[PDB]
RNA sequence: UGCGAAAGCAGUUGAAGACAAGUGGCUUGUCGUUCGUUAAAAUGGCCUCGUC
């Protein structure tokens, strides 16, 4: 009677282009300045800005007429483009317009409880298109791109509603042909776009309402002479806004200078400071501040009048678009990536009162390590290619790359590592030197915490040192009565140093109590297990031992260490050791503890030995009747897991078996193989299927679709099994390609998606008094 | 503190630990000085510890470990290993000492049932002496 | 469930004296003790009643009497005290307390009231009982225990008027009926090889499991939820299981249908009257480590099936995962039949023997990932092709490379053929200890017992190894460290562990002398190709010149 | 925003003997001053109702000392011999001295002019006076008339109770500190006895023998008693009438005791022992009696004592030897009216003041204003330390380049880093970056290293050491090996 | 780039187009150009809220 029910939200997912908008933010400020609408890729969000709660949200699986529009399986690729809020039914009287990217402009019923039909019409001359859209006291425009070079075109069109109360008319003002960058005035009545027209790329402004400016230049009058010959990252234009008035163009070079140029005589100005490339900048309301961010984490805010500076030093990111947003100027948004990992595009959105720059609501989507891109999910633009970002010639190089490489090579598991935490039932993400506790309920984010000795928000990271690597978080366990964190990680010194040929293994300990939100150290075991050596697999101990406190860690040779609490001595320490030295080293250990407080399942590559644990050592044959301690399986096992203490169920690299305990011989077998060949990494696929207590395990198909040649798109099933493997009670398939699941506490699992969605395998005074409500307003 | 970022880390009081350490599971011989050794091994006195660990001849030092009872020579090697975990520059004047008593006694504490639990400090040391080895080849080359 | 078995008022008393339990009338007339048989003289007892009854410590006797007044007989210096009238027929379940506690005035036919020990306390007589078959004492509450095959269930304590779990329940004519060591469940016996725990909070079991020992004297052992049940035509007790601290090697559990014995704990060094023999000293049972060592009552012929899913639509949802499409090896009675037509008439030709492997699911002749195991299968073809036929290439290349061999690995000491003993020492997944260290120490001296030392020192434990090579002979280590001396990493960790093994001060001067010359040598080289390994202004008047 | 990440300081990894609490409230004790005596320090006591003063008992001359100043503030020497037990009363109020005479004497507290009464004891020397606990009024003398007796104060004339039943020299007493009926003396052939105040008095209820002559008899718990005669101490508990504990950790005989509950410290009880040795040892009653620490003085130490548990200032230990003198290991614990308003009657309160951080280094500022060279320079300066050198070293090589720090030197500024590299390279923590920061120099300076003739020699003698270390490690790892064999 | 163990294993390296510079053609260099292979260099560095 199981069910998939989606829970939670995903990343904001903005208007994520190849430079084809300079304003890459979609968000907005209704205009009452109390409520911050924002779009997600699951939701719509609306938070209240005094309160920073999710004031009410537009989930997409709960009405069926924009999920029968975007939350199909495939072709998926509908997505929201601009949220208007001057309504355009009948005008000037408190809701909001989305415009989607084919045109499917909906309005939807803001204040309160939506209804089941909002207000529908795809839009009329779309073949494949939308921009964004403009806005006036009245007039609307729409921007459009068009089909060479891979440059798209923009076509001008002005948009009506009236006289015929379905459908829009559009009027095609103006076009030009090949952009590569375009921003549009914060106000809305200017915009500029390039052309690279050919004697070289050239710039120009266009007023899209009336016609009071329009003009073009080739940019070779903006650049100087000392960037007539040197590096192409010089001449490179990474970013680009205007003023509201429309006499101040500012472009910012990927070398990291800033030329404002004038409009009426096109003279230059040099503001001088980002030591990296330049991605976000946009001017105030009047056209004295330039504001603006790159790639070190630092919001810099010139006044142009001597050009100075105001500093914000560390936004746990680098930024990529920003603007003001106030009736005159009192909000800064901000649109940070947080670039630590180069696996996915994590935005976390913020805007933030310029008062005493103190932030508020911090929207960021969920922040999974996945170990491998996802789609066309490439870095941002720096100066230097790298291993955090890549560089300006290699851009579409990779991409291409990219692509090829998801679409040929066979390696597609990319599952990330998690924890539930017993007590709150809230869930951990790793990060790169970082932990995010996420809960599901309200899907947001209670923390984040840096756990390791990392220069990740000491300095910002800049043109060279990117080649440096954060120590990222393996792997970290929860003592399950929910008093320890015991977190292992891993450091890497930087190359071209003789000590860069080693990296090392950190395990530590960390506590808290229900009061703070935030652990605190309390021991730091450096280099365990010897040294230079991995551990990959890890357990708590259920409640026998030390009421759940003993903390048992494999090795990445086949050793054990057993580390458990002590009273007299108020720090954490060890018991038990056991190394054995196999000259054969496989990563894929793994391990399970009986919960009874026995015996030890070491599952070492093919050797699934048993420990008994009085001894720390094999377990000791008395009764000569079946006493077998080692099972040694078809290929090198992977997955070890039990249930209770009658099976044990073990998945291998190629195969599954179920295994009765108490009689040591194969009660039951599923084949894997056409799933799993070497796809998954070794020792990833324990993170991918799991326990319960009762209701028996998961196991999780990977498939990749084949167009009629395979794709990129995803489909995942899980199938729950009941009890070492009697029947396959649950089958269910998503649309996208599944990560991990594991059963949170309440008796039920928890998977996540790579569009990272969350989801359950679930089971005549009163009218005085009216007329007065209504009259005081 | 602001509700937008991230807690910095802290080391607070965290004891560093290595995992290679851990816890616990006439008269024709020589006229020379040992049981002041024996009797300050029974007590904690550093002074006539250092006075009788100054010395560095070779056959003395010999004698006096043949003439030492074995069943404190547990923690005669610990205190030494806890004095060149102080300072290693005089490493071998008494490397010598710590080497002479496993060779004059070995099966004693062989016979002993739990060898690395309370010697778990010394050849923790030694391995923190013996592990660099690679890179300071690497240095010398 | 299960365990293994051995030997091939006692609970609330204290033995290894004289009057160390209430023993029973055995094949005697009324009562006696142990003594490994104190005064323990009933009085107007035994009517046809082969049992006895006592108040635990032999202070008062009681008797199974057919007057009904056990409170008191000859009990400590052989002389009677007061006795009080507490049941009325065969009273041997009246073995009562020691001073106005309780009685178990009961009967054979059913009957039942409130009586005391010392006194005559009495209650409310609230029996209402039939002809019942179920008459004990539990101690939930203190209570009769009174169920029946025809309509009776209860624990029926008249001390605080409580019937425990009441309701008409319908046993049947069972011999077995344990308690248990939790209290809160009797051990019913509901046929002779069919018994379950009933819990007695309302009146229901765990599940009726049948067993290899049928339940024909079962007792409750004191360790925890374990009967130990043994079988009336056989001689061992079976120590089946669903306080502990101290071990249940006590006199509490009175089951014993070993060889000729009767009713008896683990300690049965006095068993009826003339103090016969005892048997297997029982031990404690606390740990799970013992039900994955052994447990009864086994299964189905439960063979690998190797399951794939079903057959669902996955048409345009294609994944490709390894090579080729999904078609995988699946063949099991027709692997099971090509074993038989290959240890068929034409076994002693190698065409039909390759053949044979060609009709079975073939690889490429020398991989593993094609999943046809099944130990059975792999043993039985292991004898069809290593009777006399090692003439083939195909099938016993196929065949290095499987784990599931069950210890057959006896003959790598017997048999030496080249390539075939390279394989066998690289690949066979379960090697001896002792037949690879013996291998070892013959003396060819080369590079397979090069390849030997990367196999024992890729599988085996480093204390094993150094405890299989203490106990062996110093000339084999001598002429090996004499090899070393005269002509490599897992050749230079098992020299340090023979180093280590070979003791303290058993040892030569020379050949010491000569493995000091050559690692010194070796330390040299060492040091030295580590180098290897890491190896890896103006002045103020010149003169020039310049062309033409 | 957030704030900055402070600089860390990763200290020395686990080094044997590591800092254990106990040992760190015990290692506080700075300030041994040393006072000269004329003879053997034989008896310390303490003040009970205000610890603030202590007794010594040199010969014919008590002193008491003030904890405040540590210095003598009053004598008492109106003593025909040598005098021997110094108590006060549990009132604090009137201090009695058993001398050598037998006229055992009773003075209040700072009158050393009025001696209130003077208790004619027997022949013998009175060697042990104090008074009881609980009550105020009864005194026990024990003489070396192998007796001892109860006297009450004001009943002054007769001993209101002869405790006989003991053979040797009776020397200690103590009272079982719940039950005051319950007197316990010690003698010089063993056998703890004690007594009921109530019974006749003559012989023992129950005697425990210490093998050893008992040399001090102190109570630590109405359950537990803790005796000492011989080089060891024997814990009795007189509830199960028995030995069960003995520590023998010491050379000669233990010659005095003490205990002190509930006072301010991680270790909740402490006993502590003087040992005739040089030694004066603390034990801990909690885990079995386990030594803790140990203080080492210039002689055989004859007394010892602490400051009681509630001294509410300095507070002490103080130990007297034999040899003529005294140890005392201290441990020391009308415009702007409405500037100090602090919001009490107010509706609503706001608070955002940042507390002032700790002055940051000069390299931490200096690695927090990017100049990398120049945190380098100010940290290579000799006014610093060696943990500080090895993290900003740590610091530059995690986050920054030591290619970046070195990119602009000479032949001068390169000698402080190789300078500082000759001692760093031969310990242990240090080495590995010793080795990569002048593997880097090297790498960088070739060229320099050919022209410029000074820093060779310190690239020679850098061989030397590293040659130096290599056989260093070389035999160290000989040691791990010759381990890996013994085990 | 693929595997794998933190060490090492096997193998890439092209084709076309555009534009520029230099000497009508010809040499050299860049790619917000396409297909295919699993394949350093603009003087520019991170804020206040310890204050009477």
């Amino acid at each position: 009677q199981y069910k998939l029910s989606v829970v939670s939200g995903g990343k904001p997912a903005l208007n994520n282009l190849s430079s084809v908008t300079g304003n890459k933010n979609i968000a907005r400020l209704s205009q009452d300045q109390r409520n911050y609408i924002i779009p997600f890729n699951n939701q719509i969000k609306v938070y209240s800005v005094e309160t920073r709660q999710c004031v009410k949200t537009l989930k997409f699986a709960n009405n069926s007429l924009l999920s029968g529009i975007f939350l199909q399986e495939e072709e998926n690729n509908e997505s929201i483009v601009k949220i208007l809020l001057g309504d355009i039914t009948v005008p000037q009287q408190h809701l909001i317009t989305v415009f989607t990217n084919n045109g499917h402009v909906i309005v939807l019923n803001y204040k309160g409880k939506l209804v089941e039909s909002p207000k529908h019409f795809k839009i009329s001359l779309a073949d494949e298109k939308l921009a964004n859209v403009f806005h006036s006291e009245g007039n609307y425009r729409i921007l459009t791109t068009f089909k060479h070079n891979s440059l798209q075109s923009y076509r001008l069109y002005a948009l009506t509603f009236d006289d015929a109360k379905k459908q829009f008319e559009v009027a095609h003002q103006a076009e030009w042909h090949n952009v590569i960058l375009s921003n549009i005035s914060s106000n809305g009545k200017l915009l500029a776009h390039m052309c690279k027209d050919v004697e070289h790329k050239s710039i120009s402004v266009v007023s899209l309402f009336d016609d009071s400016v329009n003009l073009s230049f080739p940019l070779g009058s903006i650049l100087s002479s000392q960037t007539q010959s040197l590096s192409y990252n010089t001449r490179y234009v990474s970013s680009m806004a205007i003023d509201n008035m429309g006499q101040q163009l500012a472009v910012g070079f990927a070398s990291g200078v800033i030329s404002i140029v004038s409009l009426a005589d096109l003279q230059i100005r040099l503001l001088k400071w980002h030591i990296d490339s330049v991605l976000s900048l946009s001017f105030s309301h009047d056209g004295s501040y330039l504001l603006s961010g790159g790639w070190e984490k630092v919001m810099s805010l010139w006044q142009l009048e001597t050009n100075s500076q105001q500093f914000l030093p560390r936004l746990n990111g680098i930024i990529i678009d920003c603007q003001v947003l106030g009736p005159q100027g009192n909000y800064y948004s901000l649109i940070l990536q947080m670039t630590e990992n180069n696996s996915n595009s994590d935005y976390q959105f913020l805007l933030l009162n310029a008062s005493d720059l103190t932030s508020k609501l911090s929207i960021n989507g969920p922040l999974p390590v996945f170990n491998s891109t996802i789609k066309h999910i490439q870095q941002p633009i720096s100066a230097m290619n790298t291993k955090n970002s890549n560089s300006i010639t290699s851009l579409n190089h990779s991409k291409k790359k990219q692509s090829r490489k998801l679409i040929k090579s066979r390696r597609q598991d990319f599952t990330t590592n998690v924890e539930i935490n017993p007590i709150n039932k809230n869930l951990y993400f790793p990060h790169i030197s970082a932990v995010q506790i996420f809960d599901f309920y309200k899907n947001e984010q209670v923390n984040y915490q840096y756990l390791t000795s990392g220069v990740n928000n000491s300095m910002g990271k800049v043109r060279f040192e990117l080649n440096l690597q954060d120590p990222i978080i393996t792997d970290l366990k929860f003592t399950k009565d929910g008093q320890w964190m015991i977190t292992y990680e891993i450091e890497y010194p930087p190359n071209d140093l003789l000590s860069s040929k080693d990296l090392t293994h950190i395990l530590k300990f960390w506590t808290k109590n229900d009061n703070e939100t935030n652990w605190n150290l309390k021991t730091k075991v450096i280099n365990p297990h010897g040294i230079s050596v991995p551990i990959t697999k890890i357990l708590p101990s259920p409640r026998s031992v030390n009421n759940s406190q003993g903390c048992l860690t494999a090795d990445n040779n086949g050793g054990l260490k057993f580390w458990s609490f002590d009273s007299h001595e108020s720090n954490w320490c060890l018991k038990k050791i056991s190394l054995p030295n196999f000259n054969h080293f496989s990563n894929s250990v793994s391990l399970a503890w009986s919960q009874d407080g026995s015996l030890i399942f070491h599952g070492f590559d093919d050797k699934l030995q048993i420990l008994d644990f009085d001894t720390f050592k094999k377990f000791e044959s008395l009764e000569n009747t079946k006493t077998v301690s080692e099972f040694t399986l078809d290929s090198e096992i992977q997955t070890v897991k039990l249930i209770n203490d009658t099976n044990l169920i073990v998945a291998t690299r190629t195969t599954l078996n179920a295994i009765n305990l108490l009689r040591g011989q194969v009660i039951n077998s599923f084949d894997l193989y056409p799933f799993v060949n070497g796809v998954y990494k070794n020792g990833h696929m324990d993170r991918l299927i799991t326990c319960d207590e009762r209701t028996g395990n998961i196991a999780l198909v990977i498939n990749q679709q084949l167009t009629d040649v395979p794709t990129i798109n995803y489909k995942s099933r899980i199938i729950i099994f009941d009890s070492d493997l009697s029947t396959k009670l649950g089958n269910f398939t998503h649309h996208e390609y599944i990560s991990w699941i594991g059963w949170n506490y309440d008796t039920d699992f928890i998977f996540l998606d790579i569009e990272s969605t969350l989801g359950v395998v679930g089971t005549n005074s009163d009218i005085f008094a009216e007329q007065l409500h209504k009259l005081s307003s | 503190k602001d509700l937008a970022s991230a807690t910095n880390y802290v080391e607070g009081n965290a004891r560093v630990t290595s995992g290679d350490n851990f816890k616990h599971v006439t008269a024709t011989t020589t006229g020379t000085v040992t049981v002041i050794l024996s009797q300050a091994l029974q007590s904690n006195d550093h002074s006539l510890l250092e006075t009788v660990l100054n010395n560095r001849d070779e056959r003395v030092i010999r004698d006096t470990i043949f003439r030492l009872k074995p069943a404190l020579a547990v923690i005669l090697l610990e205190r030494l290993a806890e004095r060149i975990a102080r300072q290693t520059h005089r490493q071998g004047p008494l490397n010598v000492w710590v080497k002479w008593c496993l060779i004059i006694h070995g099966g004693y504490l062989v016979s002993i049932p739990n060898l690395m639990s309370t010697l778990s400090s010394l050849h923790s040391t030694l391995k923190r002496r013996s592990d660099l080895l690679p890179r300071l080849l690497a240095l010398d080359a | 469930d299960y365990v293994q078995v051995a030997d091939g008022l006692m609970v609330n008393k204290g033995n290894y004296t004289l009057n160390v339990i209430t023993k029973a009338l055995e094949d005697t007339t009324d009562t006696s003790n142990d003594h490994l048989d104190n005064k323990a003289y009933t009085g107007s007892d035994e009517f046809l009643s082969q049992y006895k009854i006592k108040a635990k410590a032999k202070v008062m006797s009681i008797k199974i009497d057919t007057k009904n007044s056990l409170v008191i007989a000859i009990l400590q210096n052989g002389l009677i005290e007061i006795f009080d009238f507490k049941l009325t027929l065969l009273h041997s379940f009246d073995i009562s307390y020691d001073n106005l506690k309780y009685a178990k005035w009961f009967t054979e036919n059913g009957t039942e009231y409130v009586f005391v020990l010392c006194p005559l306390q009495d209650d409310k007589v609230c029996y209402k009982l039939l002809e019942l078959t179920d008459c004990g004492s539990g101690e939930s509450s203190p209570i009769k225990e009174l169920s029946s095959t025809i309509i009776e269930g209860f624990s029926f304590e008249n001390s605080k008027l409580c019937y425990q779990f009441g309701k008409l329940y319908k046993l049947n004519q069972g011999k077995i009926y344990i308690y248990s060591l939790p209290h809160c469940q009797l051990q019913q016996v509901i046929e002779f090889p069919m018994v379950d725990k009933l819990s007695p909070g309302d009146d229901l079991i765990s599940f009726q499991p049948v067993s290899v020992n049928r339940v024909l004297l079962t007792v409750n052992n004191v360790i925890y939820l374990l009967d130990l049940l043994h079988c009336s035509t056989l001689s061992q007790r079976e120590l089946t299981h669903v306080v502990i601290n101290s071990e249940k090697s006590h006199n509490s559990k009175t089951i014993a249908i070993g060889i000729s014995t009767k009713n008896g704990p683990n300690p049965t060094s006095s068993l009826e009257i003339i103090n016969i023999d005892v048997g297997t000293n029982t031990l404690k049972d606390s740990l799970g480590k013992s039900f994955q060592v052994g447990n009864n009552d086994s299964s189905v012929i439960l063979k690998p099936l190797f399951d794939d899913k079903d057959i669902n639509d996955k048409r345009v949802k294609c994944n490709d995962v390894s090579g080729d499409s999904s078609v995988p090896v699946l063949h099991c009675n027709e692997v099971i039949e090509k074993l038989s037509a290959l240890q068929d008439n034409d076994i002693t030709s190698f065409d039909d023997i390759f053949f044979k492997e060609l009709k079975i699911k073939e690889e490429h002749y020398t991989e593993k990932d094609r999943y046809i195991s099944d130990p059975g299968f792999l043993n039985k073809v292991l004898d069809l092709i290593f009777g006399k036929f090692p003439k083939t290439l195909t099938f016993l290349l196929t065949h290095p490379l499987f784990p599931l061999s069950r210890t057959r690995n006896l003959l790598s000491l017997l048999r030496d053929q080249p390539r075939l003993f390279k394989q066998a020492i690289v690949t066979c997944p379960n090697l001896p200890l002792n037949e690879l260290l013996e291998e070892l120490f013959s003396i060819r001296n080369r590079e397979l017992l090069l390849d030997i030392s990367f196999r024992i020192l890729q599988d085996f434990t480093r204390d094993s190894i150094k405890q299989e090579m203490k106990k062996l002979s110093k000339l084999d280590v001598q002429n090996f460290i004499e090899f070393i001396t005269s002509g490599s990493t897992q050749l230079f960790q098992l020299l340090s562990l023979v180093l280590d093994s070979i003791g303290l001060f058993s040892l030569e001067g020379a050949l010491l002398e000569n493995l000091t010359l050559y690692i010194d040598k070796q330390v040299e080289i060492a040091e030295r190709n580590t180098e290897l390994w890491n190896l890896i202004a103006l002045p103020t008047y010149t003169m020039e010149y310049l062309d033409i | 925003s957030t704030a900055r990440p402070r600089i860390i300081t990763s200290k020395a990894p686990l080094l044997p003997q590591q800092t254990t609490p106990e040992q760190r409230y015990w290692r506080q004790y700075t300030s041994a001053q040393l006072v000269k005596e004329h003879n053997s320090v034989t008896h310390i006591s303490f003040n009970p109702q205000h610890p603030h003063d202590f007794a010594v008992t040199s010969s014919t001359r008590v002193q008491i000392f003030s904890s405040r100043t540590r210095q003598v503030i009053k004598t008492f020497s109106r003593f025909k011999d040598v005098v021997y037990s110094a108590s006060f009363r549990s009132d604090g109020k009137l201090l009695c001295a058993g001398d050598a005479t037998g006229l055992v004497s009773v003075y209040d507290s700072y009158n050393p002019r009025t001696i209130l009464l003077s208790i004619n004891a027997s022949t013998h020397p009175t060697h042990v006076t104090k008074f009881h606990t609980q009550d105020n009024k009864i005194l026990a003398t024990a003489s070396d008339d192998r007796v001892t007796r109860l006297w009450d104060i004001s009943n002054a004339y007769e001993p209101q109770l002869e405790l006989t039943g003991a053979t040797d020299y009776v020397r200690t007493l103590s009272f079982i500190p719940a039950a005051p009926h319950l007197v316990a003396t010690g003698s010089y052939d063993g056998l703890i006895r004690l007594y009921d105040t109530r019974s006749s008095g003559s012989t023992p209820i129950y005697s425990l023998n210490h093998d050893q002559p008992v040399e001090n008899v102190i109570a630590v718990s109405p359950t537990q008693i803790v005796s000492c005669g011989g080089n060891n101490f024997k814990v009795w508990d007189l509830t199960s009438n028995k030995k069960l504990y003995e520590r023998g950790n010491f050379n000669k005989a233990v010659t005095c005791l003490d205990y002190v509950e509930n006072f301010d410290s991680p270790m909740q009880s402490a006993l502590i022992a003087s040992s005739l040795d040089g030694h004066v040892k603390v034990f801990d009653p909690l885990d079995n009696f386990q030594v803790k620490f140990g203080w080492k003085f210039s002689g055989p130490v004859l007394s010892c004592a602490v400051s009681p548990s509630t001294a509410q200032g300095n507070r002490h230990l103080v130990a007297g030897l034999s040899s003529g003198l005294l140890a005392i290991r201290t441990k020391k614990k009308r415009m702007m009216r409405g500037s100090e308003y602090q919001g009490d009657q107010e509706h609503i309160i706001h608070n955002d003041k940042v507390r002032s951080q700790r002055r940051m280094r000069a390299f931490e500022r200096n690695i927090n204003q990017f100049k990398w060279s120049e945190a380098l320079d100010n940290a290579f300066v000799p006014g610093m330390a060696k943990e500080l050198t090895l993290t900003v070293l740590q610091e530059l090589r995690k986050r920054g380049k030591v290619r970046v720090a070195l990119y602009g030197r000479d032949e001068s500024t390169l000698e402080p880093l190789l300078n500082w590299c000759l001692k760093g390279i031969e310990d242990v923590r240090s080495a590995s970056i010793v080795a990569d920061w002048v593997a880097v120099v090297l790498e960088l300076y070739g060229n320099t290293l050919e022209s410029s003739p000074v820093l060779q020699e310190l690239m020679i003698d850098l061989k030397t050491k590293v040659r130096h270390e290599i056989h260093k490690s070389k035999e160290a790892q000989r040691i791990e090996g010759m381990l890996q064999l013994l085990t």
